[PDB]
């Protein structure tokens, strides 16, 4: 037994099995950030918080003692409950291929997109700065037409290239950019495939976010430490429902902010 | 335990 | 080379072995809290933070999503410079035995002090709370007499045993308080052999503090996590003298306080 | 020890590690005439001239003796010096991955402009004729629109074929002109498709320069002998900062001026 | 490297 | 030593 007290839930084997499956088609179908970030592998329950490598000055203990303390970035922790009607995890066993996992599904959305916009627009109250927010080079505001994607993607890898930034360069847009992009032009020009010359891998969709974002993909300028992965863990149970709980546990740093343009949602 | 074990997506 | 520039020293390697040798005796004569206190295993220089296993909650990122941050207690660090002559560290290749390193000791001193203190006083600036302040017990005033001792030391045991605490029992005293339980009684009354028989090991001489303490050594109730143990570096030289500096770094926590009775200096 | 008093400078191991991997990615990505010329192996410290074969008629030193003196192009060295904070520097040992590097960065884009023009523009100073200067073609003018991009590549390699050049055929394009073939047409036409029809390679990025190259890369006609590469010495430091340079020691010679086109900045 | 290994004294 | 060993990025 550990935290997720999952044995004391009345879910048999089989619901397990089928709600598991479930929760990581639908977390990798939107989990947008993890493709074009460092991500550790897990660190456990007991990972706490992660060493910047600065200090801050303190006042001194006393007679020509000198002080320092460590800074650190604390590890935070998201937790989403859902609800199961206790139908749908019984009839799992009798041989059901299409019960409900609808509250399950709107659980991963919600998480996943948590951690994105923790991720790319940054959440205060955890110390998170967003790698948006953190970047050292000039927005550019997204074009109303997809013919004007070309001339905005060059100028943005430009300015990275301008920044003395190498590596792969990848492109993760947002729902409204991602489909016009992708619904072609009316005067027949292959946006697409110039943009596929200019960036170096596929297009990523970010559902949770607007507007997008050209990074680099060398490795050592976004790390996400993973204390605990995304995960179902119990709650409660009624007669006739069951409380379960997707809970995960990261911290995010932005270490170079000139490897990084953001792209403002168009107007 | 309990994990999904969606690591990186890269 | 490290952190610590030795080798950007004008410093022999015999002065290097001399210097070293006095500070290790001098600083293994000063240290008390080292000798009641759970002590790890130097943890290196990365070492930054010690998670306590607690919680904050904190205002949600958005739509039913909970969010906790893990609380850590960050590692300080202890620096404190001298100066040496520059004809002492030459005199040791050419056969000195009493060269000066006074301010060495002086230097020693000073950071055993700073330690102490923070174990025992706690450093508000650090975040350490320190054994005392941090104590559930009722604390004890000491007698002016040192036939008072067994009857007040007696009673802090007592409070021990209805705490439910266990393990060997430990005295530490201050300068004041051990010179007046060593120095006799001038009516032969042998307080020091009844001591010993309450107490579980020789009494701790503790020149940084005041008062004394009883505490259990059973393990477990005050950690004290090392990042980097007292060592020397070098900071600059002229043609007469050389700066070199006593630096620590760790980070202290009271973890049980019914295990600690503190007494305090008589009146 | 040799010229590069790495030694004296008070810079850890892992300082060192992190300020050359820096150093060489931005040195990579901005380095761009070693991408279309004939690179030597560094050829050491000693290295001092080149000779070029040809003589030069002297007077004589007497009674009917002739005397030649043999002629060379000597070598340059170049040094752009920057200075750490001190704090970044002790930041890595402590785990810090977000250390500054930035003066490291302006004075590799220093160097590697002041290489890259040297090779391209000339640098009369040191004897460098420059590829540019010492072509025999005819120089053509690029357009505004990149529309007419691949009428001028055409030209410019015609005058190459009428040359009797053979070889793979490079292009190196400036920001500006680079920024406009890439950028797209509002027209729908594929000029990137048919210049990479036209041209042997990628298209080569030069920061440093105006205006464009073609060149026959096909061995023998752009020698530049290496005696020192890029390296990163030590030149003093305060109680706050550390004095760095970056040094190199090089020579450029063209060997062949019909094989190579030198397209002008769109006016 | 440069540590007086101190450690524990108990 | 201390060169980067840039040489020919050709």
């Amino acid at each position: 037994m550990n935290n997720l007290h999952r044995e004391l839930a009345p879910v048999s084997d089989a619901a397990w099995e089928q709600i598991e499956e479930e929760a990581s088609r639908t977390l990798k179908r939107f989990l947008a950030a993890r493709r074009v970030v460092d991500v550790s592998d897990p660190q456990g329950p007991a990972f706490s918080a992660v060493g910047t490598g600065h200090v801050t000055r303190l006042e001194g203990p006393g007679d020509s003692v000198g002080a320092v303390k460590r800074q650190s970035q604390p590890v935070v922790e998201f937790r989403v409950p859902f609800i199961l009607t206790r139908q749908a995890i019984d009839d799992v066993e009798r041989g059901s291929q299409d019960s409900d996992w609808s509250p399950l599904k709107e659980a991963a959305r919600k998480i996943a997109g948590a951690e994105d916009r923790a991720v790319f627009d940054g959440y205060a109250a955890a110390g998170i700065g967003g790698i948006r927010p953190q970047s050292s080079n000039s927005p550019l505001t997204l074009p109303v037409a997809a013919s004007g994607y070309p001339d905005v993607i060059a100028r943005a890898l430009d300015q990275l290239r301008v920044a003395g930034v190498n590596g792969p360069y990848h492109l993760v847009l947002g729902e409204n950019a991602y489909t016009l992009i992708t619904s072609g032009n009316e005067d027949g020009y292959p946006v697409l495939q110039h943009i596929h010359r200019l960036i170096d891998g596929e297009i990523v969709w970010a559902p949770a976010i607007e507007g997008g974002v050209l990074l680099s993909t060398r490795g050592g300028d976004f790390a996400m430490d993973i204390g605990q992965d995304i995960s179902i863990g119990y709650l409660s149970h009624t007669a006739t429902h069951v409380e379960l709980y997707l809970q995960e546990s990261f911290t995010f740093r932005t270490l170079t902010s000139e490897a990084v343009v953001s792209l403002l949602p168009s107007e | 335990s309990g994990s999904l074990n969606i690591g990186s997506l890269k």
